């Protein structure tokens, strides 16, 4: 990202034929890996760190380690700066190695289980209707 | 009335007299572990410019 | 060319080098015939470099057989590069042996 | 010896001999080094060390020989305790000058102690062979200085000749022994000043050196910056006495002044009415962002930190000036470059391990920390008789109590984890598992630190080896709600495997744990795996009562399932009825169980006999107005005052 | 000499000589203060001397020496 | 019955008695003549109490039938040794031991 970090044009050109000179399955494949779980904002630790909050280093759940889930997705949108018309398709058929990852779906569905995730900490809190601090800092 | 008055006074007693007073060598044991979390992660860190441009003087660079 | 063809194929595999685990008493047993104890022994020489599983079976019998290939034959340094090879593992160390 | 140079067999031969006798002594084998004291015979070691004509190899045999019989047992011991600096705060610790307007002075930390025996041949053998081999150090010490004068100030004009026929194996097993005499606690300061004169002068670092002897280098520069670290946390403590001695009265004195002429508490003792941790971050985080804080910010502008500026010169310039290949170099001369830039990070990991003991607490620690290291040198091996002595000498020391952050910091609540991991690739689990039960009790956030393996201890039932485990979640509360649901899936399978016994009223004996832990249910852990043992097999009439005939195997196993689905009942208040869908376990428990508890109530204790009518009553208790208390009653009471003459 | 026993009988509400936790709390919770367990039990335990746990008369005693 | 060949003499009258202890400086070897001991190698003179069991029998009753400057070439017999065990790794199994043992002081 800190090379990245203006949409460079010549560091994704040099990140793009090293993908199809030494041609990496096992880089998408581990793309679509560290999508795999990444994070998600779950409730359901959230109620015993509240319920504990009653009688007793916090904020261990804080979004399923957000800090590492925008710095992959920043890192992600950075090889699209200025208008890649490679690696938009680079990431969709990627027609030199044999087996085919499609991240671009695969980072759908990513944000389809942050839609459905921060949904349901709105019905938690939606009867409450009275903001608490920790629920703030974590929404 | 006057009879809660002294159960502020014995309740935060309990919390009172005590606090690294009795310990010795349990104080100065956790005044070094406040010492390393709070006055110890400062901000010197502003070579991190001067390192990588000393790295990058000739072969091959001592960075590459 | 037999032996060096199986000093070959255990080499650098740590797995191949476990499933050489049964077989060890006779080679040991063949050590004997003094043509082919050139082959046998650099094949042992490769396999308790590589995996500490082939390290136990070796149990008082079968190192005299290869202090007793050292009186019979003398100057040998690949013999003691055997016996440099079975008193320290990888790291640890077999206080038995 | 020296006719051996135009013999190649016969040198081959007597170099891979001397492998032998180093690979066999190796790692602590005191027996053997006692051993081989008679076919290498110590007077002969001092003369192939200063002899300039032996060859190649055989001048680096017999320094690879001398450092494994009579040095290397004891300097390894001196690389485990290098990162620990627990340290006396006796009364010659506060003078310490902290830095006086590598070459230490004091050092009076707590590192190990070196011990010699004298290598004859008695009928005493085994109170002899125990430590290590002796060979005279005041003679040794003051030889290698020579040797290395010798070295350097003469081979400064770059000679075709040297004595091993490079400049490796002038050089190299040279430093080697320079650098395993160095961390043995001797080259005093009469001589410490005398050696660096020949690496500083303010010259053997500016040389032309080759590769696999500069990185021997390496290591010698890297001890000399953990000598000042030594010195810096030795300064600290030094600093650190009268001012805990100056905030113990003059925080704590008027904490009582003003509460002695105030009775309430509306912010005067409210203040710092805290924990004495979080209150020590109160009156120490206030100082930079009265008059004891104008002490700090003198030493914090102080403890900034010469040999920082000629490291980081010549370590990047041996990068400029060469290709440098054999990549162990590499990551050895950069590691120690980084380290100069940042001082403050390698200062930030040394304050979680050190700690502070008083002067009378030192006759026991050592003790401890002799016992640790045999342990800890015992992990890369019957070779296990000397651990349960060693452990058990640990837990009846008195220092194991009294100090449970530094036995926490000291790591040994992982060290007995990875003798165990080895064990489980017997008798050794049950003195192994015994430690940790016993450590998890000593203190609340220990228990803590020992949940975090509990992922793999599960994997690990043999019939002990889940008590840990149980024993890691059993009192606290915190800890109880902490664990999800595939740490207690993976228990819950197991018991359908026990679908043939005795070995499911162990794996409930850790259920009953996860659910309880207080007195009162954990209303999360209620809700699982009862959700899961529906969908699980696990009349019953017919058992209880059949097994009297038979002989505590399945009478006690269907009196534990049952006090396990007794404490995940929801409450005994109308949290149980007046709530959402807790009062459909409610029914769970009475309509897949039907009550038959004629079984259990009255025939079990009328002679195992008391307490699984125990277990059967707290079942009736909670998922289970007025007329059965006249039905069930004098259930058990005829035997009550009737046996009782027979106590 | 006696109001002490006299603050001491309201807070003893089982009679055995031993405070423990339970009536610190149901004490606390109408006093004015919402507290953790840890505190609770440090307020109890901050006086500690054998591990008893409970504060029993003596060092209650002594304790109200060290304040009134 | 050990060989005690005496080499240098000393003054004999001065011997030493049951319960001292005595300052030998000795150096072992085998019957073949190669050398398994010594005390002028390490460069300490020995010592030890007679009677205590602690050092062999045959360095023991050799060592009382000398004196002060008094050397001797002890040549011990191998069931009064070490024996068939011997000792595992220096002495091998049933050889026969030549002693020049010297004491220098005495208790
Ligand atoms: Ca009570
Ligand atoms: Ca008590």
């Amino acid at each position: 990202i800190a090379i990245l970090n203006g949409g460079n044009s010549t560091v994704q050109q040099k990140m793009l034929e090293y993908l199809k000179e030494k041609k990496d399955v096992g880089f998408f494949q581990s793309l679509a890996g560290l999508m795999q779980s990444c994070s998600v904002l779950d409730l359901n630790a959230f109620e015993r760190q509240n319920k504990a909050e009653g009688l007793g280093g916090s904020g261990e759940k804080v979004l399923q380690d957000d800090e590492f889930t925008c710095d992959l997705f920043r890192f992600l949108q950075l090889l699209c700066e200025g208008h890649n018309s490679d690696f938009q398709n680079y990431l969709r058929t990627q027609t030199g190695n044999n087996t085919t990852v499609n991240i671009i779906i695969s980072t759908v569905d990513y944000l389809l289980r942050v839609q459905e995730s921060i949904s349901d900490f709105y019905w938690y809190y939606s009867g409450k209707d009275v903001i608490d601090e920790q629920g703030q800092r974590n929404f | 009335l006057l009879s809660k008055q002294r159960k502020r006074a014995v309740v935060a007693c309990f919390r009172m007299a005590p606090l690294y007073n009795l310990p010795r060598h349990r104080a100065v044991n956790l005044f070094l572990q406040g010492y390393e979390k709070s006055w110890i992660e400062t901000e010197e860190h502003y070579f991190e410019d001067k390192l990588i441009e000393d790295l990058a003087k000739p072969r091959v660079d001592p960075l590459h | 060319s037999l032996y060096e063809l199986l000093a070959a194929l255990i080499r650098g595999n740590r797995k191949n080098c476990a499933q050489f685990s049964g077989s060890l008493d006779w080679l040991i047993s063949r050590l004997e015939r003094l043509e082919a104890s050139s082959g046998i022994l650099e094949v042992l020489h490769c396999v308790l470099v590589e995996s500490p599983e082939a390290l136990n079976i070796i149990k008082e019998g079968h190192i005299k057989s290869i202090i007793s290939l050292l009186d019979k034959h003398g100057r040998n340094h690949k013999v003691l590069d055997v016996l440099c090879s079975l008193c320290v593992c990888h790291g640890v160390a077999v206080r038995s042996n | 010896i020296l006719e051996l140079t135009e013999q190649e067999e016969l040198l081959k031969f007597h170099y891979h001999t001397l492998r032998l006798y180093s690979a066999v002594c190796a790692l602590g084998n005191h027996r053997v080094a006692h051993a081989l004291c008679s076919h290498v015979d110590e007077p002969q070691l001092l003369y192939a060390i200063e002899n300039k004509y032996m060859p190649g190899l055989l001048r680096a045999g017999y320094y690879d020989l001398l450092i494994d019989i009579h040095l290397s047992s004891y300097a390894t011991a001196r690389l485990m305790m290098n990162n620990e600096f627990i340290v006396p705060m006796t009364e010659e610790t506060k003078s310490i000058t902290l830095f006086p307007d590598p070459g230490i002075g004091l050092s009076t930390s707590l590192r190990p102690r070196m011990q010699f025996s004298s290598p004859s041949f008695v009928s005493i053998n085994n109170e002899c062979y125990q430590y290590s081999p002796e060979f005279p150090l005041d003679i040794l010490k003051a030889k290698t200085i020579q040797m290395l004068t010798e070295a350097v100030q003469e081979g400064s004009l770059h000679a075709r000749d040297p004595v091993g026929g490079t400049t490796e194996f002038l050089f190299v097993p040279l430093i080697k022994l320079f650098y395993t005499l160095l961390i043995m606690g001797i080259f005093h300061n009469e001589d410490l000043k005398h050696i660096l004169q020949l690496i500083e002068p303010s010259g053997l670092l500016q040389m032309k050196l080759p590769e696999p002897v500069k990185l021997q280098m390496c290591l010698l520069l890297q001890y000399l910056c953990d000598c000042q670290v030594r010195h810096r946390i030795e300064a600290i403590v030094a600093f650190s006495d009268d001012f805990v001695a100056k905030l113990q009265d003059n925080q704590r004195f008027r904490y009582n002044e003003v509460m002695q002429a105030l009775c309430p508490c509306p912010e005067e003792i409210r203040d710092q009415l805290l924990d004495f941790h979080e209150d020590l971050m109160t009156h120490c985080g206030i100082e930079l962002d009265l008059t004891i804080r104008g002490r700090l910010l003198s030493l914090v502008e102080k403890v900034t930190y010469t040999l920082q500026q000629l490291i980081s010169e010549t370590m990047v310039r041996w990068a400029q000036e060469s290709v440098i290949e054999d990549p162990e170099l590499v990551r050895a001369m950069f590691v120690l470059l980084h380290r100069q830039y940042d001082g403050i990070g390698g200062l930030v990991r040394a304050l979680p391990k050190t700690y502070t003991i008083n002067g009378v607490s030192v006759e026991d620690t050592i003790n401890l920390l002799a016992s640790l290291g045999q342990i800890r040198s015992l992990l890369s091996v019957e070779e296990e008789k000397l651990m349960i002595r060693g452990l058990g000498d640990i837990m009846n020391n008195k220092v194991f109590y009294q100090h449970p952050n530094l036995m926490r910091a000291l790591g040994m609540h992982e060290t007995v984890m990875e003798v165990m991991v080895n064990v489980l690739g017997p008798k050794m689990v049950a003195n192994c598992c015994r430690f940790l039960c016993y450590f998890c009790r000593i203190s609340r956030q220990n228990q803590k630190a020992m949940f975090d393996h509990l992922s793999y201890l599960l994997e690990n039932s043999s019939v002990t080896p889940l008590d840990v485990a149980a024993a890691s979640v059993m009192d606290n509360n915190e800890l109880a709600l902490a664990l999800r649901e595939p740490d207690l899936e993976k228990v819950v399978r197991y018991l359908a495997g026990c679908g043939l016994p005795v070995e499911g009223e162990r794996y409930l004996d850790f259920l009953r744990f996860a659910v309880f832990c207080n007195g009162e249910s954990v209303e999360e852990n209620a809700n699982v795996v009862v959700r899961l043992l529906i969908r699980r097999p696990e009349g019953l009439l017919a058992a209880m009562e059949e097994a009297i005939k038979i002989g505590n195997a399945i009478m006690t196993f269907y009196a534990a399932l049952i006090d396990l689905l007794g404490r995940c009942a929801p409450e005994m208040h109308l949290i149980h009825a007046a709530k959402g869908e807790a009062i459909r376990i409610r029914s769970i428990l009475r309509s897949l169980i039907p009550l038959g508890d004629l079984v259990g109530v009255i025939s079990i204790a009328f002679q195992f006999c008391p307490d699984h009518k125990a277990a059967m009553v707290l079942f009736l208790d909670r998922v289970y107005v007025q007329d059965f208390l006249l039905h069930l009653l004098e259930v058990g009471f005829l035997p009550d005052l009737r046996a009782a003459a027979s106590l | 000499i006696a109001e002490f026993k006299e603050a001491f009988s309201l807070f003893d509400k089982d009679g055995d000589g031993t405070i423990t936790t339970k009536e610190l709390g149901t004490v606390m919770r109408s006093l004015g203060q919402n507290p953790t367990e840890a505190e609770l039990q440090d307020m109890i335990n901050e006086v500690d001397a054998d591990g008893n746990g409970t504060i029993d008369f003596p060092e209650f005693l002594t304790m109200m020496a060290r304040k009134m | 019955g050990v060989e005690i060949e005496t080499i240098s003499p000393g003054d004999g009258r001065t011997f030493p008695k049951k319960g001292q202890t005595c300052v030998v400086h000795y150096t072992g070897m085998l019957q073949n003549g190669k050398k398994f001991d010594s005390s002028r190698d390490r460069n300490k003179p020995f010592k030890f109490r007679i009677g205590k069991q602690e050092v062999i029998k045959g360095f023991e009753e050799g060592a009382a039938q000398m004196s002060l400057g008094q050397r001797a070439k002890l040549t011990c017999t191998p069931d009064v040794a070490y024996g068939a065990t011997g000792h595992p790794g220096v002495i091998p199994p049933n050889a026969t031991l030549i002693f020049d043992v010297e004491l220098l002081n005495l208790e």
